[PDB]
RNA sequence: AACUUGAGUGCAGAAGAGGAAAGUGGAAUUCCAUGUGUAGCGGUGAAAUGCGCAGAGAUAUGGAGGAACACCAGUGGCGAAGGCGACUUUCUGGUCUGUAACUGACGCUGAUGUGCGAAAGCGUGGGGAUCAAACAGGAUUAGAUACCCUGGUAGUCCACGCCGUAAACGAUGAGUGCUAAGUGUUAGGGGGGCCCCUUAGUGCUGCAGCUAACGCAUUAAGCACUCCGCCUGGGGAGUA
């Protein structure tokens, strides 16, 4: 299934934007797997790095 | 055994009190085929136990027979260095072979004169839940009632 | 108390320790499977647990509790039985949360068998 | 003397746990101090040693310290190899794509040499949570200086040096070109979310061809050319 990072044109994730991220941190604050979300390589790993920046800066629960 | 369920052979109703479970009872205190001896063995203490009671011989007999079959057998399963004795309720018809032969067995190892005064003896004595007929299940229950933690490894 | 009195229940492959202790962390009773006579290969049981649990549960309502919150500890065989051996004596469990720990790393597990 | 395709440079882009330094976090383990709390905890196939009743285990709060970074996470990526996973910043290496602006063979391999090189080990000085060689017990066995359990020292961590060995393996040297396909995945490019083409990696089947066979097969173990290293029955022996 669709990126959207791709679909929408989305080319830098933006850790300040706890909203978009909360679509993929299931119910602990846990990374979701990109088979599950269908976003590809290229995003899930921007992704992973502005969801562990937002943790750190309490935007985001390292576990709930 | 392995391929399914035996048949099991079946008795006729006894020719005086017409119960299948007194004449199984002669089955059990025949020896080396002598049908005679145990015929008159039960005909002697079913007679004999209506004068100590007063009620029916059949009567005293089937209050005796409840308290003598078990409701609840340990069966064993094993994990390793420790043997499991799980405990298995008794199915119906093993519960009558089993009080059967507790009577049976019990009236033997006791004595007074004759085979026939011991079972009598015997009978009136399970019916009072005394004597090793009931001791036997007793101690039948026992076991069943301590291992109620290996109830769930019933295979 | 009233109520809202948590209960922590340790289940393990060894016996279960059900601690009921009230909403601040207080403990107010205790009962695991060992404290029961259970000898080995009996105390982790689901019929272990079951009398482990409700023997704790009883030791609480003297305080008067009606509300228990269960927070089980561990990868045990004695867990679900512990919890409804709570409903059957009825402390009205309302959360059934798991907190078994889960390290983000930072420790070295003990050598397994062989 | 001349030329760009080889090799490099220029320009426009791309991804990356590549390396070094310093910081910042969350979960967890251990220990310590208290509050509650009562007779067990723990462990096995069963035990017991062991920790407790001088209040243990559990539970709640707080503190100290060390180490490693769940989820992301994959026949995924990077690196010459060894290896590299928390986040941020500063230095810094390599690789790929496209273009064709420049040089016009400036290339390959490479003895000796010179560096890097997992773990374990050594020296000096720190640190020491967890796990632990060895050591103590408690068991099993006929015996058990072993597998099982209870603890437990060096080490495991850091900074400098030394060591220079691994089934350091794709058990497959480096470079170059040619030789059926099918289907994936990673990072780009160009055309008409989809299709086609294409470059470089990484996979699985599979032709010709090769092999003793297993199997390899455009990431050869096929077909060719250059250079280096290595082998000539098994022990004795990687021993003098």
């Amino acid at each position: 299934k669709v990126c959207y990072f791709t679909a929408n044109g989305i080319t830098h994730i933006d850790y300040k934007d706890t909203e978009l991220l909360k679509r993929f941190i299931s119910e602990r604050g846990k990374i979701l797997p990109r088979r599950v979300t269908g976003t590809s390589a290229k995003y899930q790993r921007m992704l992973t790095t502005a969801i562990k920046r937002s943790r750190h800066m309490a935007l985001l629960p390292y576990v709930k | 055994p392995r391929k399914g369920s035996v048949p099991k052979r079946d008795v006729l109703p006894d020719p005086i009190h017409n119960s299948k479970l007194v004449t199984k009872l002669i089955n059990k205190i025949m020896l080396d085929g002598k049908r005679g001896t145990a015929q008159r063995i039960l005909y002697s203490a079913f007679d004999l136990v209506e004068q100590r009671s007063g009620r029916d011989a059949l009567e005293v007999f089937e209050e005796a027979i409840n308290n003598i079959m078990p409701v609840l057998e340990v069966k064993a399963r094993r994990v390793g260095g420790s043997n499991y004795q799980v405990p298995v309720e008794v199915r119906p018809e093993r519960r009558t072979t089993l009080g059967l032969r507790w009577l049976v067995n019990y009236a033997r190892l006791r004595g007074e004169k004759t085979m026939e005064d011991r079972l009598a003896n015997e009978i009136l004595d399970a019916a009072n839940n005394t004597g090793g007929a009931v001791k036997k299940r007793e101690d039948t229950h026992k076991m069943a009632e301590a291992n109620k933690a290996f109830a769930h490894y019933r295979w | 108390n009233i109520e809202n009195g948590v209960a922590h229940i340790r289940s393990t492959f060894n016996n279960t320790i059900v601690t009921i202790t009230d909403e601040f962390g207080n403990a107010l009773s205790w009962s695991s499977a060992g404290a029961l006579g259970f000898k080995g290969s009996k105390k982790s049981t689901p019929f272990a647990a079951q009398m482990a649990s409700e023997t704790a549960s009883k030791s609480a309502m003297e305080h008067g509790l009606k509300t228990v919150e269960v927070t089980v500890k561990g990868p045990g065989p004695g867990r679900e039985s512990a919890i409804r051996a709570l409903q059957s004596a009825g402390l009205e469990v309302t959360a059934i949360r798991d907190v078994t720990p889960v390290p983000h790393n930072g420790c070295r597990p003990p050598k397994r068998r062989r």
